[PDB]
């Protein structure tokens, strides 16, 4: 679902939205199925939310996905390419 | 005389690549007498001219602090 409206949204619906919920994916991204596919789904939007465009917290997120991939079951290789 | 003078260079050199907070300025400012060669003058003098300033400034170059993993970091603060 959430990529086909991402991919296509207005790109001002875009900012007002993922304003709304920058803290909210913040928090999160920090049996263990479900964490890994909330994950799973938080990188998948927020990909396409950067794809954008360029407040100042954003600096941090970047390592916040790095070492995200850099943990070296296949779930965890889907959550690696995520 | 020569000896202390390549010793003079040896020293300046020395405390010139170590870094200090009282580093060698409260030094040259008190070595302002022969902190260079003086065997045969001429040379002596502009050598003394050239090690009385210490010669510039400039910074460059990425990833060069302490914990390269933070140098990224360092690098991760450049765009607010």
């Amino acid at each position: 679902s959430l990529l086909t409206l991402l991919w296509h949204c207005s790109l001002d619906a875009l900012r007002e939205f993922f304003s709304t919920i920058v803290v909210d994916a913040i928090d999160v991204l920090k049996t263990f199925d479900t964490q890994i596919t909330k994950k799973m789904g938080y990188y998948k939007i927020l990909d396409v939310m950067y794809s954008r465009l360029p407040n100042e917290l954003t600096k941090t997120l970047i390592k916040l996905c790095y070492d995200a991939f850099t943990e070296n079951l296949e779930r965890r290789r889907l959550y690696h390419c995520a | 005389e020569q000896r202390f003078n390549n010793f003079l260079k040896a020293l300046q050199e020395k405390v010139e690549i170590k870094q200090l907070n009282h580093f060698w300025e409260i030094v040259v400012q008190d070595g302002i007498t022969l902190i260079t060669k003086e065997e045969a003058s001429g040379s002596s003098v502009t050598a003394e001219e050239a090690k009385k300033f210490l010669a510039k400034d400039k910074p460059s170059g990425d990833t060069a602090a302490v914990f390269e993993e933070g140098g990224d970091v360092d690098d991760l603060l450049d765009m607010i």
